[PDB]
């Protein structure tokens, strides 16, 4: 559970990237818009990190279900005296890649949502409305999708 | 005289030009390059033309067509509507978000697959 | 989640079971289709041909009132 | 536009003849409506004379010959069968 | 019906649909009375003779279908004269070719003629129409069957679901449109009047290919109600047909006929699987075809073909039975 610090160290990143094009093509005022940016990033980091945990927690078992036979093979190739290696390593063996895919997929999911909203729906809308609706919808919808 | 120097800088050309003679069935084209210094609505009024229809004749005064009222877009608004290379630079800026997990996931898979 | 799926389940079942049923039920007919094929055009044309000629009495009879 | 006495004005006008007007003669009438300061309306017929997608080609005329490719294939697989009524 | 027709006739006579209400003469009211009363009642008694099997069933069906035969195909070849404002042109789109050939070297432009003519329009519409006419027979001929017991089977009717609805589905939209126009954000209209603003304009059917090119997004709104009525609002036609499970069951009990395999009684649950599912491709896709044709521009056909060619099918199977009596004999 204490590993959540990494999730907090990851969920915020993507939330702020679009500021470049917004300042370049939407020409947003970074001073006035900082009020919107801070809230958007904070909410995104909160729910997205929670989603990271949920996805990995919900699916980590499958990793062992698939490859535990191979991991056991290499563990032995290297019953009480034998099982300890299972607790020390095997559980993390499944966990380690489970996290990597969970975060990877979540980040991959986020990008298209903002692209579609900003440059295919909110094309015809105020840059203020463009950023507001695009980012707010992305955060809320993606978090709900993660609960799917 | 429709373009006051306080609102338009002359980059090239002249608002005032004289030609000694224009032959019959001939034409002359003049081009002026200005630079608007302020955004807003501007009325492109007609220019005045004076000429002699005959030697020692009376000066005939004519007017050009008037393009009418045009909008001068603010540079920020023009860029907002029509701003290319921004995406060229932006594309790379998005990569770092997934650098670590992207490499680690497959590295672990290969070590176990 | 599944309560949200409840909205999906009628759509999925009705479409998928309908298509299964349709294909299991109404197997092709192509050769007899060829037997009807020519008659389709023949009957369409000849029954249209009825009106296609019957109209020709009436245009000029309209002249009795109109074509003055 | 007010035109003072002994002065001239020049006006640019532009129009687009409709696409279906290709190949036809039309009477072009260009009228200039002007009035004096007294409100008398005058009209001058400055001109009153009689003046004389590749998707269209692609989407059938070209492609019919590719439907014919299906036909050439199937006409092989049908009519090559006609080699089974020779006689001893 | 007889009295409802008379009421309508009186209402438009009072309107004076053609003619001021007295100055042409009151005797034309008597004229219109006799005209419509006689016409309609005789027509009905025709349909009755046919249903009485001196013919075959409905006449009025066949009649309107024959009207469709004319109003479509007549335009292919009718040599009657038209003028653009150019000179001598013809109604029958096709045969113009032979005179163009005597007129112009410009064969490419003579062919483009097949794609141009905007009124009594160009052949390309006819070609689309022909293709639709040909295709639909594939769909309509399909049918499915169940064994029946006192080597014999009941044919499960299929596109019978298609027969009824589209009349209503088109009518309701058209009429609510008309209503909103007459009563007047909801809707505003340009000159055939057409919508150009309000919800009804976002709702309007994008029949023009220009409508395709100007905006694709609009078309979804039209699809949403037009198709969705076929998807869901149709479902109630179980009562209109009178063919829910406990209706068809009653009918078959009157027939006193039962399937192999399982009980008459549980046959309700047996047939239930087939009963709602018949509404799918049996009905809605005929609407999808209709709109396909109409927006391709098949002349008047997205109403007509649907019924007319189905009636051709019925007449074909009758023709098969009788003339096959000839062919067997």
């Amino acid at each position: 559970a204490k590993s959540s610090a990494l999730f907090f160290g990851n969920a915020f990143i993507v939330s702020a990237i679009p500021i470049w094009l917004y300042w370049r093509i939407w020409h947003m005022d970074l001073i006035q818009s900082a009020v919107l940016y801070s809230v958007m990033t904070l909410v995104s980091t909160y729910l997205v990190a929670f989603a990271y945990k949920n996805v990995k927690f919900v699916l980590k078992h499958k990793v062992a279900q698939k490859r535990e036979d191979a991991v056991s093979k290499e563990v032995t190739r290297k019953r009480k005296e034998k099982d300890e290696r299972i607790l020390w390593k095997k559980n993390e063996v499944a966990d380690y890649e489970a996290t990597t895919f969970s975060i990877f997929y979540n980040n991959t999911l986020f990008l298209v949502v903002v692209i579609v909203a900003s440059f295919f729906i909110l094309k015809n809308f105020n840059p203020t409305v463009n950023y507001i609706l695009s980012i707010s919808a992305s955060s809320g919808l993606i978090a709900l999708l993660s609960t799917g | 005289d429709s373009f006051p120097p306080e609102d338009f800088g002359i980059v090239s050309g002249m608002l005032n030009v004289k030609w000694d003679r224009i032959a019959p069935a001939s034409n002359v084209s003049h081009t002026v390059v200005l630079r608007p210094l302020k955004a807003g609505y501007f009325n492109f009024t007609s220019a005045t033309i004076t000429y002699l229809a005959q030697e020692d004749g009376p000066v005939v005064i004519g007017s050009t067509s008037a393009p009418g009222q045009g909008g001068i877009l603010a540079q920020r608004e023009f860029d907002r509507r029509f701003s290319f290379l921004d995406w060229a630079a932006f594309g790379v800026m998005t990569l770092p978000s997934i650098g670590i997990p992207l490499l680690l996931w497959y590295s672990s898979k290969r070590k176990y697959d | 989640m599944d309560q949200v799926m409840q909205f999906v389940e009628p759509s999925r079942q009705f479409v998928k079971d309908s298509i299964r049923l349709v294909k299991r039920c109404t197997k092709p007919d192509r050769k007899e289709f060829q037997k009807i094929a020519m008659a389709t055009a023949i009957g369409f044309a000849i029954m249209g041909f009825i009106g296609f000629f019957v109209k020709l009495i009436h245009i000029p009879i309209n002249n009795i009132i109109v074509g003055g | 536009t007010v035109v003072p006495p002994q002065r001239q004005a020049t006006f640019e006008y532009s129009f687009i003849p409709a696409e279906p007007m290709g190949g036809r003669p039309f009477g072009l009438v260009i009228n200039l409506n002007y009035k004096d300061l007294n409100g008398n309306v005058f009209q001058d017929a400055v001109f009153n004379q009689t003046v004389t997608d590749g998707e269209t080609i692609f989407m059938y005329m070209f492609l019919a010959g590719l439907g014919l490719l299906v036909i050439v294939g199937l006409h092989q697989l049908l009519e090559s069968r006609k080699r089974k009524r020779p006689i001893q | 019906g007889m009295i409802i027709t008379i009421g309508q006739s009186i209402v438009y006579v009072m309107t004076g649909m053609y003619g001021d209400p007295s100055e042409m003469g009151a005797g034309i009211c008597l004229l219109i009375t006799i005209q419509l009363f006689v016409a309609g009642l005789i027509v009905l008694l025709l349909d009755e003779l046919l249903q009485k099997g001196y013919g075959l069933g409905s006449g009025i069906s066949l009649f309107i279908a024959t009207n469709i035969c004319e109003t479509i195909v007549w335009k292919a070849f009718s040599p009657t004269t038209v003028n653009t404002g150019r000179g001598m042109e013809f109604e029958g789109a096709i045969i113009a070719l032979f005179h163009l050939l005597a007129t112009r070297t410009d064969k490419v432009r003579a062919l483009r003629e097949a794609f141009y003519r905007q009124n009594l329009p160009n052949l390309m519409n006819l070609i689309a129409t022909i293709f639709v006419f040909a295709v639909v027979i594939y769909f309509q001929g399909f049918r499915v069957d169940l064994p029946i017991k006192s080597y014999n089977t009941y044919p499960i009717k299929l596109f019978y679901t298609s027969n009824i609805p589209i009349i209503l589905q088109s009518a309701l939209v058209s009429n609510l449109y008309v209503i909103s126009q007459m009563l007047s954000l909801l809707g505003t209209w340009s000159d055939r009047a057409y919508p150009v603003g309000g919800l009804c304009y976002y709702l309007s059917p994008p029949e023009s290919f220009g409508s395709v090119l100007e905006d694709p997004v609009h078309a979804v709104v039209y699809i949403v109600f037009m198709l969705g009525s076929c998807a869901f609002f149709s479902k109630t036609w179980i009562e209109v047909s009178g063919s829910s499970a406990k209706d068809v069951a009653k009918q078959l009990k009157e027939q006193q006929m039962v399937m192999r395999g399982h009980r008459e009684t549980s046959m309700v649950h047996e047939l239930n699987r087939y009963i709602p599912t018949a509404a799918a491709f049996g009905g809605l896709c005929i609407g999808a075809l209709s709109v396909l044709a109409d927006f391709l521009g098949a002349i008047g056909s997205g109403t007509g073909i649907l019924l007319a060619v189905t009636i051709i099918y019925q007449y074909f199977e009758i023709f098969v039975k009788e003339q096959s009596e000839v062919g067997s004999m």
